DNA sequence: CGGTGCAACAAATTGATAAGCAATGCTTTTTTGGC
DNA sequence: GGCCAAAAAAGCATT
DNA sequence: GCTTATCAATTTGTTGCACC
């Protein structure tokens, strides 16, 4: 399911909400999530999960193709942690 | 932290949606993603990231406090792989 | 609208095994804006 | 909505 | 290749948000 597919599926079930509105909303919701993380603030949706930021210390990495060293700045990376409902619904195995 | 309430309010302010619809929409967006996932389907949101399913075989674990060796049972878990676009936007963030 | 209670959240333990990534050009998919 | 060419984003190599 | 994450069980402090 891609972004667009997600939009189509929502529109379909929500006949009373205009398709254009659904599209705009999904896009807006995602951009909102994105900018939130970009601002260094976390996201916490009970039953779905939370998105936090993890720190990566500066280090001397390598260009995997050539082997040359590369000086990497310290930085932040997004990390998602699936919530209880999502974990349970996803887990097909006991 | 960003919440459904904050998300609804935002949809309201920006798109002029009724608070009723904004609420329902946020809820649905997340639900749809869950539906796909519980159904074994991968979710690829361009400009954000991918929610992938990985099947993990049983592996050795333990009760941290005590030390009692306990197995981590086999399970299907959901992981998120942030895309390059999202990653760049976030790389220079500063925890609020 | 706003107060409230509580499941779901976060954090903290240890240690064996799993997953993810530094660069970057080429290929493939997805989004975009016009009809 | 469909279709299309162009651009953006991602997928891959290996990441 | 080397770094970071996954997870066990359990206790304790915090909060999203459904329900009034």
């Amino acid at each position: 399911m891609t972004k667009s597919e997600l939009i189509e599926r929502l529109a379909t079930q929500q006949s009373h909400i205009p398709a254009k509105t659904v599209e705009d909303a999904v896009k807006e919701m995602l951009e909102h999530m994105a900018s939130t993380l970009a601002q260094g603030e976390r996201i916490e949706i009970r039953g779905f999960g939370s998105f936090s930021l993890h720190y990566r210390a500066p280090r001397t990495g390598r260009n995997p193709k050539t082997g040359d060293k590369v000086e990497l700045e310290g930085k932040y990376v997004p990390h998602f942690k699936p919530g209880k409902e999502l974990r349970d619904r996803a887990n097909i195995y006991g | 932290a960003l919440t459904k309430a904050e998300m609804s309010e935002y949809l309201f302010d920006k798109l002029g949606l009724s608070k009723r619809d904004a609420k329902e929409l946020v809820e649905l967006f997340f639900e749809e993603i869950r539906r796909a996932l519980e159904n074994g389907e991968q979710v690829k949101l361009s400009g954000f990231g991918n929610f992938d399913l990985r099947d993990k075989n049983q592996r050795p674990g333990r009760n941290p406090k005590t030390g009692e060796d306990i197995p981590i049972t086999a399970r299907r878990v959901v992981t998120f792989r942030p895309g390059q676009k999202l990653k760049s936007r976030v790389e220079n963030a500063s925890p609020k």
